[PDB]
Order: C-alpha cells, then structure tokens, then sequence
C-alpha cells in the first residue's frame, strides 16, 4: 500500500464547523478540505482530463476520482505536530447573502484561525499505478492555500511510503467504530463534502496543562499493529 | 505569470485593522496569540496581527487604480469605483459598469470579459451559479518568531488619547448634556518587524475557469476569450498594482498614521506554469525552507526565476539581485 | 531586602505632603535598559536630599530619613553582575512601585 | 454505574447542558459522582437510576419556576428569563418550555416534541445558516425539550453572568466554567455557589461593566466560595450580548483563562482583606485606564502593567496601601 | 498632481504633543516604541514622537491660512476660521459656510464644492452617511534610526518646571482655601533629529468619490464639480502650506516653545499621476531606499520628478538642487 | 577595587551638614563626567576643598575629615588611564558621586 506522506508548515487554519454567528472552527484540517485541495490541484496540473462547463462539476468530479483511488470512504488522516491553539478573530463578513437586507449589510463576525507551525499528511492509497504516481505527487504538492483563500498553505516535500508493519501508537486520527476496543477526543468531522455523510473522527490532542497554559500536546495513545516512521520517529496510521 | 513572493517588513507606529469599537469609547488593536520555542518551552505570546482582508481589499483598491489609467479601463464595474466590491449576491442577475452597461451573468466568460475586477477577484452568482475564485491571494501579517523570540515579553503596544473638541457658537464646550460632542478616544500604535507572503496567480485572468484550454485544434492553447492586448494590459496593472503594496498603502488610519514603512527582505519566484506556494515569512528559517523548495521545484523540471531582496540564498541558485520593490515589478513586467 | 529604606526615599517624592512633584526621577529609575541610566536616574532621585529634610523641616512633621550607607553599596555590588536586562526589571521596576505606595510620612 | 451520555451538538451548549446534570442529582442524591471531559461530549459518571434523575430534576427546575412568580404572559428579571435572554420573544417562550416540564415530567412521561434555542444557550446558534447557495428559512437548529430544560437549569444554578444597560442598549456579559482534565462532585458543587442571582449592577458610576475581561475582575474579587482552581486546571468560555438600537449581536468571544487572575486575587489578598478589596475598587472606578494596564500584566505577566497601574491609580483617588504591594512583589519574584 | 516628501528635520527644545492637561501637573509628553538594530536584535526603545494628528490639523491650519486670501475664500466652512477639524462631527445633519449661508449633506460633489476643507482634509457625516478621505495624509515625527544608535540612550528628555505669579489683589500668596494658584507645573521639552513624511493626492481634489468620472465623449475626463481656476487655487494653496510646514508651526504650545526648526535634507518627487510612497526619514537607508525607487519608477515610464535639498542622491539621474522649502513649492506650483 | 567608598567618604563632607559647606557644583561636575579630563578636574576641585574641611572640623568638635590615601588617588588614576570608552566612563563617575549623599556618622 503506497502511502502519500507530505510535511505541510501553514500558519493559520480557517474551515469552521458546523455553527453560524461565531463560526467554530475544527482543531484538525478536516479529509474534505485535503480532498478537495488535491481535486484543485488536479484541476490545475492536467487539465485535459477535467473540464467541465462550471467548477462545480469539475471539482465534484475530480473529488468523485479521488474518492475512486481511494482505499475506503474513510480518508486521509493527519498529525499536527505543534501545539494547538484557538485564536479568535473579528472581520467584516457582511450578512447579504439573505433575503432582501439591501446588497451592502456588513457586520462584524467571529472567525477563529488555529495557529500550526508544522503538520503532516498521509494519504492512503491501493498500490496506484506508477505512471500516475510522479503525476499525483507533483499533485500532492503546490497547494497553496487551503479552507479559504486568506489562509495561505506551503508544502516543503512530498514522498512515498510503505507501512512494513511496524508497532507503534496511533497518533494519527481514526473514525470512532473499530477503536471502542482501542484523554480522548471525538467528534462529528464531515469526512463527506456535499455539492448539491458525518461520521465521528477520533482526534489524537490533549487539553493537559504543565504550568500555566494547556495548547494541545501528545495523546500517546494504544499501540497499533500498522505504522509506518519517517525521519526515525514512527507515526501510527490506521487502515481499512 | 505565476509568482509568489514572501519577506520580512519593517514597519513602526501603525493602527492597522482595529476592532471597530463602534459602541465603546475605547479602540484597541487587533491581537493575536503566537506559539514559539523558548529553549525547550511552547510559550503563547500577544502579538497584533493585520488580517488577510486588509491586505486582499487594499491590493484591490491599487488594481482598481491602476485601471483606471490604461485606455482600457471602461470594463470596470462601477461599484469598484467607490471602493466597493460585494459583487451581486443572491438577489442580483445584473451587473452595472462604469459607463452604466447592463452585463448578464449567463456565463463567466462574458463576465470576464467585459469586467476586469470580476477576473482577478472573483465573484459569486448564487442565483445563476458560476463560481469564480479570486486569483490573487495574501496571508496575514505577522511578526516573525525572531522577534517575538528577541523581545519575549514587554508591550510593544502605545496606547495614546486624542480628543474631538466641539465648542458652541463663541466658545462654550460641553461633556454630555449640551447637544455637543466632546470625546478623548484612545488607540493603540504596534510596532515590529512583521512577514508577509502573497500569490499573484495571473495568468488565469481572461481565461475561463471551467475552460482552462480552448483544445481544438489538437493543441491545447489557453482558451483566452478576451483580447491578449487587454490581458496584459490587466496583468501589467495587477502587477503594478503591487507597487503601492510595499509601500505604506495598507490598513485603515492612513490620515492620522500612514504607517511607517520598510521592507527588510525579501524573496520572489515567477514562472507561467503552476507554481508551489514557498513560506510564511513568519518562521525563522523561512530562508532555507525557499532554498529547499525551490531547489527541488528546480530539480523537477520547473523553469523558476528568482528574484532576491537583501539576501542572499545560496550562490548556485541563479537569483537576481533587486535593489526595491519597484526593481522586483520591472523585471516581472518584462513578460 | 534593603528595598524599603530606598522606597520610602523615592516614595517622598511623589507623596502629596511633599508639593514638588518631580515624576522623571521614578520614571528614569523604572525605564532603564541597562545599568548607566538606571544609575543616573538613582542619582538623580537622591540628590533632592536637602530640599525634602529641611522642606519637611520646615513644616514641622519629623524630617525624611536619608537611605543609609550600608545598603548604598549593596545596590552596586549586585547591579554590577546584572548584565540581562531581563533579570535587572525585577528590581527595576519595584524600586518605582514602591515609591506609589502608602508610606504614611509625618500627620 | 449509569454513565449517562450526552448529546453531542455544540461543546458550549453541550457544555451547559451536561454541566447541569450534576445539580439535577444533588437534588436526588447520586452520590460519588464525577464529569470526565470528553474533549466536546463531556460525559458524566454517575451512580444515579433513570427515575432518580427524574425526580431531583423536577426539585432543580421548580425553584426557576417558582422564582418567576416573584415578578411579572409574565416576564421576570431573573437569569433565564430576562436577565441573560437579549431577546424580547424568549421572555415568554423559556418559562412556558419549562413549565410545559411539569406537565411531562411529574407525570411520569418522556418529551415528544422539539424548541427553538435562543443564542444565550449558544453562541454558535443565530437566525440563519449557509447550507449550500444561501441560507436556511426558519432557526434550523433544534434541541430536543429535556436537553434544553436541563442546559437552562445548569446556566440558571452555576454559570455565572453580568448584565449592564446603560440606557437604551444593554451588554449581557455571560460567563461558562469548563473542567477540562477532571472533577470531583464537591469541586463542582463549588462552583455552583460562584452564581449569584439577579447581578442587575446598571447604575452609572459603574461604568466598567462593559469590557469583558475588565468587568469579571469585579465579580472575582467578591467573590470567595473556594480557592480551588489553584489545584485544578479550568478554563473560562465567555462571550457577550449587545442590544444596541434592537440589534442583537456577539461582539466578543476572547477564550481568557481564569486561573491566572485568581492566583493573583489570592496572592494579593493573602496579606490583607481591608486594603484589598477598596484597593481594586477604588483603582477600578477612578483610573479605568490602569485597569487596564492592569488586567492586562496579569494575563501576560509582564512587569510594566503593573507599574502603569500604580501610577494612574496614585493620580486620581487610589491610596495604594504598603502590604498590597509587598504582595505584588513576591508574584514578581 | 501627487507629490510626496521625506526629510529629516533637526529639532531640539520642543514640547510639541504633551499628554497631561494643564489642570494635572507635570505636563508630560507623548512616547512612543520603536525598533532598531544596534548590531544585534532587534531591540525596542521609547522616545518621544509627534503624532500624525499633529500634523494633519496643523496642514489644515495652515490650508486655510493660504487659501482665505485668495478670490475664492468664501467658499470654506465656519468652522474652518476657527481652525476647529471638527467637520461634522456626530450629531448633526447641516453646516454653516464661513458667509453664514447653511450646505445640507446630501451629495458629495455640492459638499466638495461650497466647501473647500471638507474636500481637501476629507469629512464623515454620521447622520447620512457620506464619506470622504483624506487628500493629505501625515506620518509621524519620530528621531531617526542612526541618530538613536548613536545617542545610547541619553532619555532626550528636559523636565522644566515653572510657575505663575498668581497672588491676591492685597499682594499677599495665599493657600489653596484662598483662591489662588500658586503652583509649579513640569513642561518636557525634547530634543533630536527627526524624520518625517507627508503624501499629498491633490490630483483628485473638487473630484466627488462615487462619481470620479463621468465619460460625457467616452473619454475618462474628470468630474470637476468646481470652475478648474477655483482647482488650480486650491491645489496651490495646498502646495503653499507646506511653507509654514518646515518652519516651526507644526507643533502646540508655539506661545511658549516655538520649536527651534532646521531642514537637514529632503527629496520631494511628483508626476501628476499615481506613486508609491516614500520611505520615511525615520530609517538611516532611506537616501538609497529612495533612489532605487525613484529610478526605478522612472524607468518604468513615469514622469517623475524629483527635487533634492541637502543629498548627493544619485547624481545621475534628474534631480534639482533646491535651497529652501518654499522654494521646493514654487516648483510645484510651476507645473501644476 | 574598595577605593569608590573611600573616595565617596570625603566627598560626602561637601554636601551633609554640620559643615556650612553646601559646594553643590562640584558633586555636580563630578558626576556629569562626560570625558575623563574634566572628570579628574572634578575630582581635583573636590580635594582643592580639603583644607577647609579638615581645618573646620577641629572648630566644631567633629573628627577630621578622611581624607583619601595616596594609594586611592593612585587607584583612580590607574582607572582613568585605562578606560577611553564613556560607555563605563558613565557608570565610573556615577559610582562615586551618588555616595556624596549618605547617611554618614560624620558628628556623633
């Protein structure tokens, strides 16, 4: 099973959850918005395969390919590597979209960005053939922004990587059905995105406090059978 | 065609992008909580933050005027004339340029062509649909971890008072109660050195976004709809546009502050194909980080053209000394 | 810590029973960087000497108490190896909060 | 052990209506009860029966009821009635969802039937929601009757908050207590006593009412129920309501820590309680600049707001005792 | 016509700016932090500065000085003689004109052109909502950055205390219980070379910001609401301001102070078009800052035009060795 | 090096009372030494007053006035000689003209 590891150092996060007003924001990047990143990139690296007459189509489809390559409909995971903070914000999102409220109706609102200095990703694959592999690697990289288009995104490398069945903890995320036989955390993550389904994801972050501030460190959860290490640390990644 | 560019600015004595404080007396500056090493320690530090809207709305308020001046500009709308910029929304179907001609929202490409703002900063037709993404991106501004490392803790924040003084007809003044208005508000100035990073993806702009190509003739040429004139015309102001960026044209309070501003340093790379966005300025070793990008973007089979300002990055990279910001837009404007 | 001998001294300046009011000593003495303005600005607060004894001297209230000269070393004996600022603003900036607070002088 | 879970919507509201389980027990017994932090669930270990939770619930929201007759289609100026819901409409509609408990829960039957939530049990609910190409006709957001019952009594009994009008406006400054690694019943029973009814303040000499993280500094400092986050780890989610001109809106939503500020109370009211509690005022009316200042070192810990403090204080009316300051001296260390 | 300048100005004496009221004792004035180098990291030191409201009322001051004299000074607001800024503060929906004649906010263009303030120095209407910003906007006066470095840290600060004579008509001094203020009171008085920096967009005055043009023959002409005389007087009044600017009126407290004004050197650029804006005084590199950029926007195919006081700058590129400020304006006003 | 207090002693004579020797203008220059050469005019402005002190003592009932040894004046010049920068020139002068005001038992 290839596996799609990329390092990706953006400093802000901006996808909000499922709430209005004051727009929560997930403490993890959630599979759909790397879904639909690697479907732009798509978009823009080889375009002769995806055209369509709107972007909608277009992106759908590319995410419908993807979805295809992929594994299972549970998706990619991700591993945050430095602490974890909520860091509320305040920007003129205007309230016009509506019925009636004239065209200009601008009104402070709440948007928090989380601060990351460092992630990784690694995508899940069924052993994909090699002469899409250099393809969907050069993909896998330049995404230049993810959530919304303020919150910049940058990749340093991007490589492929086996499991060889290596024993270590899962610090990774993994949807809430096989772990009941496994300081925890889960909730609804919208694995799914809707173009016009919620599935509970495990989250691998501790609220602990040493001396004064709590940020989100290490879970060190349960060993599992499937891992795979880069740079000599193991990571533990889950797989249908 | 393509180019990402991201530095480090030195710029003192700002009130940029404050809360409003419409209902309070008191007008604070926008803060920000910031994760850094402290030698084996994940401190949070209080630094202000310039939000990416500000810089997104200004860099539209330069390309707006910069349009203006080439003969080409009637294809403009004319609500991006007063600084505006909702374009349309759910209830609107009809678009109004400067000179007050009806566009249809039928399709993105008559769209594109007979408005440039629409091009470059997208728009949304909920009614009709034909969602286009903005093509010029910017992060926030932030003070780099070296110098929150440098100053660690301390305010780095001047709080200071002006009054409004409204006196009656001779000279009578009043506080609350005699129909005048009398009010000594407070604002908060930052200082610092903060980093910057922007994409400039240009080289979509008259071109639809659900054709990237127009392939007929078994060669895949950009489907261009509008004229190529034109288009480099709206690349050459876009580009321009640019110029009052680095400058001291950002934020809000620019009568009563107009920031203090400098550039420190610098790095840009350009090319026409899709082009990997590099680093925040914001880490500290954002230099090696662009070295490394751009050394492996090199290395597969990217035709990268790098221009440096004060530094150096590496000698074996071929990167073109700048000596301003105006020197980076004139060697950019060549293509 | 031979603190409040000195924070009563540069409390006497600021006190409303003492009408000088002279601020730029304790802000001097609060904002100092590093070791020579701090020094100055110390120097500066103790050379209102005479004009606090025999102004309080002739008011009547019992006269301001000089900071004695055994702990007047001990200030420079320490300040010399206080080369982080950092580690100096823990007294700096108590030496001028001390001067705001009570300090009931002379009824 | 019953381990009864909790709906997982809204970790604010998912906090209130779990962080009021425990008062629904007291009023029943359950005894050796504790809150494990789901990270959003916040699930609940208890010892308590089905029927058991019933009948102490009904004991907890009878007293709200009982305290609406006290003032009057009856609007009372109680918490939830008037007191923390902005909005005209929900004066009527929360007493009648609470009565209509009664008539459900006394007679040993289940809810069957869905309310609309004001924003007060959620900042993160409103009016409106971007579904895919606009927004959704109607309050989309629903909780079912018993979690809403339960998440009013929780807000009523322990979440503390603030409610300033200053004339025609209003500014609801509404206050939420989280565990977020472990609790005892007894510490939670603590924070119960931290509310206090009906803290309708207005007034104009108290003008420091607005400005969140200034104005819970005045509730803190008369406030003594126990010294225990110094040995527990808990945060405060706070967030504020403005009814200027009839707009209703949330203005802040800055996630403070409340630990820190009371460590500092403590530490400086250790030494003496005459000088303290005047100090504060004293400093906190006059010099609202300094406060600032203030307030603002004790979450930064830096040594200059404190010295700004001093001085404005010293300017208008602050004494600015010496054993207060000896305090201030050993939180510099 | 857009025209920016930048130049150090050697200051010493000045109490320009204070905080503290006159009631409170010991008037202190205003600091700010800055960051420099000092062959380290980058290090953060308070100094006193000037605020750009400073400088803003004192251009408007100086605006309406110059412009009463001329044929159309009828046309400036009320207000304006007073030299209050106030311009339709919060409260209010009318105005009075400086001939007693009342203007009603209603549309820009009428607003821009009975009245000439509210048009150069930009004015809010709370009650209707209309807008206009600023054509002048100032930065700060803050020491430059080799001059700090060199200076250690000297606190550039004077604290002169005195006092008035005020005593009974009996000629003795009494008390506070007996109505007289025999008080000593602390003015600051600063001292340093200073930057500072100042962009003017006069090419848009008399042009309202909703409608800035108006393509009667499809062609971008300008919606000049006013006679284009009354322009060319406005915008040479405005360029004259600048002469009472670099002279010593740009500070409070001129009774008593007089700031003690030298013009070290300065570079003015101007092209009747748009241009970025300089790079402050404030930075010890900004003579190469601004010749790179200068240079640069003329090889772009800009008709920048460039005056020197005081610089070698490139000495190959066209610049005009102006002497004296007004001088630096006459050129102006030559090519307007 | 032990020296600043000794120095420090006698300079205090010129500032306490019981002296009716108020010379605040050499404490003054003293301690605004900008430069080494009128920092040792200072000094020597300081010790030209000596006589007087020690001659007036003996008038009032008060111990003579200690005067710095030779082994000091040596110590002081060794110090300037080597020291051309004002960076410690500063801290030097400041370090022996804040002790002219102290609480010394000059009179008991």
């Amino acid at each position: 099973m290839d596996i799609l590891l990329v390092c990706l150092r953006f400093p802000f996060f901006s996808v909000a959850k499922r709430s209005y007003q004051v727009r929560t924001s997930f403490l993890l990047p959630p599979p759909s918005a790397l879904k639909g990143a690697l479907a732009k990139g798509l978009i823009l690296l080889k375009p002769e395969k995806y055209a369509s007459s709107s972007l909608d189509e277009a992106a759908l489809k590319a995410i419908k390919e993807i979805e295809s390559k992929l594994v299972d409909i549970k998706a990619v995971s991700v591993a945050p590597l430095s602490p974890l903070i909520r860091n509320a914000f305040l920007l003129k999102r205007l309230r016009n979209l509506e019925s009636g409220s004239n065209a200009e109706k601008s009104d402070a609102m709440r948007r928090e960005y989380t601060f990351t200095r460092e992630l990784l990703v690694a995508y899940i694959f069924k052993n994909l053939t090699q002469e899409e592999k250099n393809l969907y690697l050069k993909a896998a990289m330049l995404i230049d922004v993810i959530g919304d288009t303020e919150s910049l995104a940058t990749p340093v490398w991007a490589s492929f990587v086996k499991p060889e069945d290596k024993k270590a903890p899962l610090a990774f995320s993994a949807p809430y059905t096989e772990i009941y036989s496994l300081r925890m955390y889960i909730e609804k993550m919208r694995v799914s995105p809707e173009y016009s389904q919620e599935e509970i994801f495990y989250l691998p972050i501790e609220e602990r406090r040493y001396k004064r501030i709590v940020y989100y460190a290490r879970i060190y959860p349960p060993e599992v059978e499937k891992a795979l290490t880069v740079d000599g640390e193991v990571l533990g990644i889950w797989i249908p | 065609m393509y180019v990402r560019i991201s530095g480090r600015i030195r710029l003192n004595a700002h009130s940029l992008n404050a809360q409003g404080g419409g209902g309070t007396n008191y007008i604070e500056i926008t803060k920000t909580k910031v994760t850094v090493r402290t030698e084996n320690g994940w401190t949070v530090v209080e630094v202000p933050a310039i939000t990416g809207n500000m810089l997104k709305h200004w860099h539209f308020v330069g390309f707006v005027d910069y349009f203006k001046t080439t003969p080409y500009g009637v294809n403009l709308t004319e609500r991006a004339l007063r600084y505006n910029g909702t374009r349309f929304g759910q209830g609107e179907t009809t678009a109004t340029k400067a000179n007050g001609a009806t566009v249809q929202l039928n399709d993105e490409a008559t769209i594109i062509k007979e408005l440039a703002d629409a091009d470059v900063h997208g728009f949304l037709a909920p009614k009709t649909g034909r969602r286009r993404v903005s093509l010029v991106k910017a992060s926030f501004i932030l003070p780099t971890e070296d110098f929150i490392k440098e100053v660690e803790g301390e305010r780095l924040i001047t709080a200071i008072k002006h009054n409004r003084v409204d006196v009656d007809e001779k000279g009578a003044i009043g506080s609350s109660k005699e129909g005048t208005a009398q009010m000594l508000f407070s604002r908060e100035y930052a200082t610092g050195l903060y980093g910057f990073s922007i994409v400039l993806d240009l080289g979509l702009v008259g071109i639809p976004q659900g054709l990237p190509v127009k392939f007929e003739e078994n060669q895949p040429r950009p489907n261009i709809v509008i004229d190529p004139n034109e288009r480099k015309a709206r690349i050459e102001s876009a580009l321009k546009a640019l110029i009052p960026m680095l400058s001291g044209y950002i934020g809000a309070n620019l009568a009563r502050s107009f920031p203090v501003f400098k550039v420190e340093e610098l790095v840009a790379i350009a090319s026409e194909g899709p082009i990997p966005a590099l680093v925040h300025g914001f880490y500290e070793d954002y230099i090696e980080a662009n070295r490394s990008i751009i050394k492996n973007a090199r290395a597969l089979g990217f035709n990268i053209e790098v221009f440096t300002y004060n530094v150096d990055l590496g000698e074996d990279i071929e990167a073109t000394k700048v000596s301003s910001v105006e020197e980076l837009v004139a060697n950019l404007v060549k293509m | 810590g031979w603190i409040r001998n000195i924070g009563r001294y540069l409390s006497y300046l600021v006190d409303d029973t003492f009408e000088e009011y002279a601020y730029d000593v304790v802000d001097g003495i609060a904002k100092a960087r590093t070791q020579e303005e701090l020094l100055e600005g110390v120097y500066k607060a103790l050379r209102l000497a005479p004009k606090l004894k025999k102004k309080a001297e002739s008011k009547g209230c019992p006269p301001p108490r000089i900071p004695s000269p055994e702990d007047i070393e001990a200030l420079e004996e320490k300040v010399e190896q206080l080369s982080n600022p950092k580690d100096l603003r823990k007294l700096a900036v108590s030496l001028a909060l001390w001067a705001f607070a009570s300090w009931n002088n002379c009824p | 052990f019953n381990e009864f879970k909790t709906p997982q919507i809204d970790p604010i509201f998912d906090l209130y209506v779990a962080y009021g389980y425990v008062v629904s027990l007291i009023r029943g017994g359950a005894k050796e009860a504790t809150l494990i932090p789901h990270g959003a669930s916040y699930l609940i270990q208890t010892d308590v029966s089905n029927e058991e939770f019933r009948h102490g619930l009904v004991d907890a929201l009878s007293s709200m009821l009982s305290l609406h007759i006290a003032l009057a289609k009856l609007v009372s100026d109680a918490d939830f009635s008037a007191g923390a819901n902005i909005n005209n409409v929900y004066w009527d509609s929360v007493p009648r969802n609470l009565e209509k408990l009664m008539k459900d829960l006394e007679k040993k039957r289940s809810v069957k039937g869905t309310a609309t939530i004001p924003i007060t049990l959620m900042p993160s609910a409103g009016k409106y929601m971007l579904k895919h190409f606009g927004v959704q006709g109607g309050n989309p957001i629903k909780v079912d009757l018993l979690n809403y019952a339960l998440a009013w009594v929780g807000f009523h009994y322990y979440t503390p908050y603030i409610k300033y009008a200053k004339g025609d406006t209003t500014w609801i400054h509404i206050y939420q207590i989280a565990p977020v690694e472990e609790v005892d019943m007894i510490s939670i029973l603590s924070l119960k006593d931290l509310k206090m009814h009906l803290p309708h303040y207005y007034e104009s000499n108290l003008d420091f009412l607005i400005n969140r993280r200034l104005a819970l500094l005045y509730h803190l400092l008369h406030s003594e129920a126990l010294e225990l986050f110094t040995e527990k780890e808990f945060v405060i989610h706070s967030y504020t309501l403005e009814r200027s001109g009839n707009n209703q809106a949330i203005r802040s939503f800055e996630e403070e820590e409340i630990g820190k500020l009371m460590d500092f109370l403590w530490k400086l009211k250790r030494r003496d309680f005459y000088h303290a509690i005047k100090f504060i005022d004293d400093l906190l009316k006059k010099a609202t600049e300094g406060a600032l200042a203030l307030i603002d070192a004790i979450m930064n810990e830096r040594l200059e707001g404190f010295y700004t403090a001093l001085k404005l204080g010293k300017k208008a009316g602050v004494v600015s005792s010496r054993e207060i300051v000896a305090a201030l001296e050993d939180i510099i260390c």
